[PDB]
DNA sequence: TATCCCCCCTTCGGTGCTTTGCACCGAAGGGGGG
């Protein structure tokens, strides 16, 4: 064994350590002493400190994880808050998809390792932990970890860094051996031959050993598929574990959440899932054991979604020597999938974008959300932006950018063209149109009545007046729009005394969560030239202060 | 010399901040820039049990190849216990505004050479992320002062004062003032002899102790006022929209009287009616259009508050900015045209705005403001990087709201 | 009545201000894989 490092671990500042008895338990579940706790304390894993050690944590035995193997989890809820808080360097998964072309692959798998990592000396104290003998009867023994707990705060980070110190000198020595180290799995692939290759494994094996981390044949996986963090991985091809959906008659809302994760989980490689029936089941929903109902939409979506699933799909990894293309799809409702690819109809890796940025938003500004969100997972898989073949016009893009309010930008990119294709329905008006019909609309309401009035006044004389019931002023000015935009032609001129009412028509949305925005919008793509304006409220402009006491 | 202890302000932690994804290139050279960093002693690698981090990016500034790291310090300097009012960073020159040339110069190197305290080198942790995730972020620490730390040029100011003392001395026609690692020297003569000036200026530093160039000019710096539209005939809609830039105008200056004008709308005509002003009309529209022109007057620059800037999208590539510390009390309107060759990307034209108007900022008022940006916070993020050049970086927010304005176009 | 990570999704009081509703957002929990 190698003598490797110890990290230095303290308790929070002003705060000492916990002191929790355990809840009674079942003699089938326990022992008098828990069999495994002598044999590591043989091991040299746990040791025995009793009188000056007066703390203690809960302990209990594990019969769902690991299919009732009795795993010795030790819980440290309280310990955790209590002591020191560090900082965890790993932020996310690595992905086959950014892996390149190994002739040779070999999957190492490291048991038990933190056992094997040592522990400080100061906190080996707070980690005492003792057991009841027979049936809560007897008091039994208190003992104190000697290396690295199995679910303590600082165990997955202190590992990392245990590991990463032990295979710096054995990577520097090798440039061309590639070894990904994510927390308790070792892909190690290389360009050698596989004799060759599989000499170094036992030189990376002998290495350990000398470091006292032994890698159990048992586990080290020799010829493919290597399963690698759920993933099947293959000399030219890489799949995710085959999954089984639930084929239940009858449906919960517990078993629609696994069905939509489970789906969420395949949309990478598989392509076309939609979740968004599904999901609308689980908003508001209710009691988990009431059974849930299931809309068409609903059944429909999972019939297309197990027909999908049905076939096995594949990705492929990582050329350096080429270049990143995705291309972006529309799937109605706010759904859109990608296809990131390098040669045609072999794609690296596949996925969804469903997200609802804002109560008013439309097609290009989804697109954008879309590209912008495909753009920050290839940089997090690869290191570089890939080029997108998007649906959209140029000349559509072109006069969304320059006309609107906000900086966008999309990196790259040639129209495709795949329909349904993003296209704006309906422009506004720059300068007030000749020969058309100018309309004041105002509605005042008031809040502590929850009553108001919704109308209009017009040029050519014609006025009308709505009483309203359960309305806000903001809905008052809504309805306004929608009744002079109803009652005129195709062309019209409106004036408005609402700013919001202003913002919301100018954004130029296509769908909204307001009934009363979705009916603007068809009255606005129905029409043919429409205008707006906005004058000050109160200030005796025209027919806009005889209109304000109208409908007040 | 000797390590200044610092501490934090009572009652709050050090910086946590996570890192944002970097590309291929720029994990690459910010590697080979700590590795080197670190065979030099700058910098030593450093375990898990620091539970600090704050972000690093790496950039490249104009006219070179190499890269440059860039850390981002926000935090730290806003976590930091008075290195600004405490140390001498309080004296603004209030004549640096009135110069011809507004030269600035890179001298962050020279705190390379001065090691920090080492009771808060635990805060200055940075990480550099992997590729796919495919090892854990090497994680790293400053030996010596940071780049872009707040208290660096505090802790600095008694080795820059004697250094600078003989220019001072020999050439008292140059004011100076530096802002964190970047060096302002303005000269109010011919600007041949001003490069020429600077080259022994740098020749000076060089020996004592880089070959880049900017140039500003202050002097012709003029804020904005509004300007109602001068047209013969009015139409209905016209005389609309001009009586609400006079409403929006209202909150700003009181001599803006409108009465006549909201008289002359008086009934229900089409918006393409024209209608002809009246005398009393044309009156008060010459004198709102005096009162206007007249530059605002009640403005006052406040040290207990902190500056706002404002942006606006005119369109066609033209922005428009307000610095202020009241939402009333414009300090300096202006407005930002499209530079050839970026006439075609809003990220960069912010990003290029950005830096223009914390620079002129800084050399006026000696202090960056806190940025209101008309952008989405995700592409700002993801895209911010590839444009930036300044080893400064203000405090923004961002707005989603329109903002509906032509009152500044 | 195990820890910690990415991810998806809906629900929430909390601030801007665009007012006292409404738009917007980050912090949690409910799932999926480690
Ligand atoms: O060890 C591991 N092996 C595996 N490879 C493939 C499938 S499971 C898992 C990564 C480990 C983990 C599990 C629970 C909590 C913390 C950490």
């Amino acid at each position: 064994i190698s003598p490797i490092e110890t990290v230095p671990v303290k308790l929070k500042p002003g705060m000492d350590g916990p002191k929790v008895k355990q809840w009674p338990l079942t003699e089938e579940k326990i022992k008098a002493l828990v069999e495994i706790c002598t044999e590591m304390e043989k091991e040299g894993k746990i040791s025995k400190i009793g009188p000056e050690n007066p703390y203690n944590t809960p302990v209990f035995a594990i019969k769902k994880k690991d299919s009732t193997k009795w795993r010795k989890l030790v819980d440290f809820r309280e310990l955790n808050k209590r002591t020191q808080d560090f900082w965890e360097v790993q932020l996310g998964i690595p992905h086959p998809a950014g892996l390149k072309k190994k002739k040779s692959v070999t999957v190492l798998d490291v048991g038990d390792a933190y056992f094997s990592v040592p522990l400080d000396e100061d906190f080996r104290k707070y980690t005492a932990f003792t057991i009841p003998s027979i049936n809560n009867e007897t008091p039994g023994i208190r003992y104190q970890y000697n290396v690295l707990p199995q679910g303590w705060k600082g165990s997955p980070a202190i590992f990392q860094s245990s590991m990463t110190k032990i295979l710096e000198p054995f990577k520097k020595q090798n440039p061309d051996i590639v070894i990904y180290q994510y927390m308790d799995d070792l892909y190690v692939g290389s360009d050698l031959e596989i004799g060759q290759h599989r000499t170094k494994i036992e030189e990376l094996r002998q290495h350990l050993l000398r470091w006292g981390l032994t890698t159990p044949d048992k586990k080290h996986q020799k010829e493919p598929p290597f399963l690698w963090m759920g993933y099947e991985l293959h000399p030219d091809k890489w799949t995710v574990q085959p999954i089984v959906l639930p084929e239940k008659d009858s449906w919960t809302v517990n078993d629609i959440q696994k069905l939509v994760g489970k789906l969420n989980w395949a949309s990478q490689i598989y392509p076309g899932i939609k979740v968004r029936q599904l999901s609308k089941l689980l908003r508001g929903t209710k009691a988990l054991t009431e059974v849930i109902p299931l809309t068409e939409e609903a059944e429909l979506e999972l019939a297309e979604n197990r027909e999908i699933l049905k076939e096995p799909v594949h990705g492929v990894y990582y050329d350096p020597s080429k270049d990143l293309i995705a291309e972006i799809q529309k799937q109605g409702q706010g759904q859109w999938t990608y296809q990131i690819y390098q040669e045609p109809f072999k794609n690296l890796k596949t996925g969804k974008y469903a997200r609802m940025r804002g109560a008013h938003t439309n097609d290009v500004k989804q697109l954008t959300e879309a590209v912008q969100k495909i753009t920050t997972e290839s940089i997090v898989i690869w290191g570089k932006t890939p080029k997108f073949k998007l649906p959209i016009q140029k000349e559509t893009w072109e006069t969304w950018w320059t006309e609107y309010w906000q900086a966008t930008w999309i990196p790259e990119w040639e129209f495709v063209n795949t329909p349904p294709l993003v296209k704006l329905w309906y422009q506004l008006e720059k300068e007030p149109i000749v020969g058309a019909e100018t309309f004041y609309v105002d509605g005042a309401a008031n809040r502590e009545t929850k009553l108001g009035k919704a109308g209009y006044v017009t040029n050519k004389g014609r006025q009308k007046v709505v009483p309203l019931t359960n309305t806000t002023n903001q809905k008052t000015e809504l309805q306004a729009i929608y009744l002079a935009l109803q009652d005129s032609g195709l062309e019209v001129n409106i004036v408005t005394n609402s700013q919001y009412a202003l913002g919301i028509i100018q954004a130029q949305p296509d769908k909204s969560e307001s009934e009363l925005v979705n009916q603007i919008i068809e009255q606005l793509i129905k029409k043919e030239k429409v205008y707006l304006a906005w004058v000050p409220a109160h200030k005796g402009i025209g027919g806009n202060e005889q209109v304000d006491k109208l409908v007040s | 010399i000797e390590t200044v202890p610092v501490k934090l302000k009572p009652g709050m932690d050090g910086p946590k901040v996570k890192q944002w994804p970097l590309t291929e290139e720029k994990i690459k050279a910010l590697v080979e820039i700590c590795t080197e960093m670190e065979k030099e002693g700058k910098i030593s690698k450093i375990g898990p049990e620091n539970p600090y981090n704050t972000p690093v990016f790496a950039i490249k500034k104009k006219d070179s190849t190499k890269w440059r790291k860039l850390v981002d310090f926000r935090e730290l300097n806003k976590r930091t216990q008075d290195f600004w009012e405490v140390q001498l960073g309080i004296p603004h020159p209030a004549g640096l505004k009135k110069k011809k040339s507004v030269t600035v110069l890179d001298v962050g190197d020279a705190y390379f050479s001065v090691p920090l305290d080492e009771d808060f080198r635990k805060y200055t942790a940075f990480t550099i992320p992997s590729i796919n995730n495919e090892t854990p972020g090497i994680r790293y620490q400053y030996n010596v002062l940071p780049q872009g730390w707040k208290g660096s040029p505090a802790i600095f100011q008694s080795s820059m004062t004697k250094i600078l003392e003989p220019f001072k001395k020999q050439n008292p026609d140059i004011v100076i003032y530096q802002y964190m690692d970047d060096l302002y020297v303005g000269s109010d003569l011919e600007i041949g002899q001003h490069r020429t000036k600077i080259e022994e200026l740098r020749q000076h530093l060089l020996r004592w102790g880089l070959w880049m160039g900017y140039e500003l000019h202050p002097d012709k710096w003029t804020v904005q006022p509004i300007v109602l539209p001068e047209k013969d005939s009015w139409t209905v809609n016209d005389i609309q929209k001009l009586v609400g830039k006079l409403n929006w105008a209202s909150q700003i200056y009181p001599g803006i009287k409108v009465r006549q004008l909201s008289k002359l709308l008086r009934g229900t005509k089409a918006l393409t009616e024209v209608i002809p002003l009246t005398e009393e009309a044309e009156l008060e529209l010459a004198e709102n259009r005096e009162i206007l022109k007249e530059p605002v007057h009640g403005v006052y620059y406040d040290p207990s508050k902190d500056l706002i800037a404002e942006i606006q999208k005119q369109g066609q590539g033209q922005w428009t900015y307000q610095i202020y510390q009241e939402p009333f009390k414009n300090l300096k309107t202006g407005k930002y045209a499209r530079m050839r060759g970026a006439h075609t990307n809003d990220v960069k034209q912010l990003t290029e705005a950005v830096q223009k108007i914390t620079t002129e900022s800084i050399v006026i008022w000696g202090k960056t403001p806190k940025f209101k940006l008309p952008i989405q916070k995700e592409t700002w993020e993801t895209w911010w990087t590839e444009y930036w050049q300044a080893t400064w970086i203000p405090e923004w927010e961002f707005v989603n709201t329109p903002p509906l304005v032509k009152l500044w176009y």
